[PDB]
């Protein structure tokens, strides 16, 4: 996996590594799930959420 | 914003509008609870620093409501290769005089890294544009906080698309060129709001373009991908005296 292609799998941001190696990583507010790729927010109100909608799918 | 919809009141929870004495300026996005992106043009006419106010938890002007948050401007930054009364390099850092507080009505809209903003966003076809300008050209300006999707362009594309100033790598063109949507006037320095798996995105700033909603031309709007590591290193620096900084680009 590289970032360039379809972001690396990551879904925020990805580091390449020297190796066939990748990391993501998460915008502050959230936390890296142990699939390696997906972010959690950590916080009550995280950048670029919309409360009111992600309560109208909670 | 002509040809979009009434933002659904606390669907566009980042959105800044700036206040001069009162009057309305320009738009802005929240990025943290401090700072705050608008365009560098909003503040080329402006004389007394002191008056300038950003509100947050707006909707609809002709109301307060109570979700509305106000605060100073403490600092306008500025890069030093913004020329007033030109189009390029037209960013705007605002430090606020003390934070907003987070609520389901205000919210910042996440700055991304560089590198994820170039490879990923970039090529993510629409993204929402908002504020509370000019509803048709020389038309009245909306009282409720407008929002449209605007498809964006490889500006090699919008360049033939199109037919005055160039359209450099610290921009990009969105929108339409039939005449019936895209941001106005005093739409000038809000968002250009980009989603990805789940979150959105700042990707650009309402910058400029020809009337509004001319056919013949699309809307152009800083590329704020070219800002990160700008943008991110001035919120570590301390503020310093004088409302107006201009700081080193790059
Ligand atoms: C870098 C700004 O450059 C320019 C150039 C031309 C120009 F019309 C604008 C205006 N802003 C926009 C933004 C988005 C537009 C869009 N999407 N479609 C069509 C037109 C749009 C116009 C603007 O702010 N003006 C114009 C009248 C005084 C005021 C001003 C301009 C400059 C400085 C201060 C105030 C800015
Ligand atoms: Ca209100
Ligand atoms: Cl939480
Ligand atoms: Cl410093
Ligand atoms: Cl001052």
């Amino acid at each position: 996996l590289i970032c360039v292609n379809e972001n690396g799998g990551c879904e925020q941001y990805c580091s390449d590594h020297t190796g066939t190696k990748r990391s993501c990583r998460c915008h502050e507010g959230y936390s890296l799930l142990a699939d390696g790729v997906s972010c959690t927010p950590t916080v009550e109100y995280p950048c670029g959420k919309i409360p009111i909608l992600e309560k109208r799918n909670a | 914003i002509v040809g979009g919809k009434v933002c659904p009141k606390g669907e566009c929870p980042w959105q800044v509008l700036l206040l001069v004495n009162g009057a309305q300026l320009c738009g802005g996005t929240l990025i943290n609870t401090i700072w705050v992106v608008s365009a560098a043009h909003c503040f080329d006419k402006i004389k007394n620093w002191r008056n300038l106010i950003a509100v947050l938890g707006e909707h609809d002007l002709s109301e307060h409501d109570g979700d509305e948050q106000s605060r100073r401007v403490a600092q306008v930054i500025i890069p030093s290769t913004y020329v007033p009364g030109t189009t390029n390099h037209d960013i705007a850092l605002l430090r606020l005089h003390q934070p907003v507080v987070l609520t389901d009505h205000v919210v910042p809209l996440c700055l991304p890294e560089r590198t994820f903003s170039e490879r990923t966003l970039a090529f993510v076809r629409f993204s929402l544009v908002s504020g509370w300008g000019q509803l048709l050209d020389r038309g009245a300006t909306a009282l409720e906080l407008m929002v449209l999707n605007v498809p964006r362009l490889m500006t090699q594309d919008c360049l033939q698309q199109s037919r005055s100033p160039n359209i450099t790598e610290y921009m990009f063109c969105a929108g339409y060129s039939d005449g019936s949507k895209d941001s106005c006037k005093g739409d000038s320095g809000g968002p250009h709001a980009t989603h990805y798996r789940g979150t959105w995105y700042l990707t650009g700033i309402v910058s400029w373009g020809q009337g509004c909603a001319t056919v013949g031309h699309f809307g152009v709007y800083t590329r704020v991908s070219q800002y990160i590591e700008w943008l991110q290193k001035l919120m570590r620096s301390e503020p310093r005296p004088g409302v107006l900084l201009r700081a080193p680009f790059p």
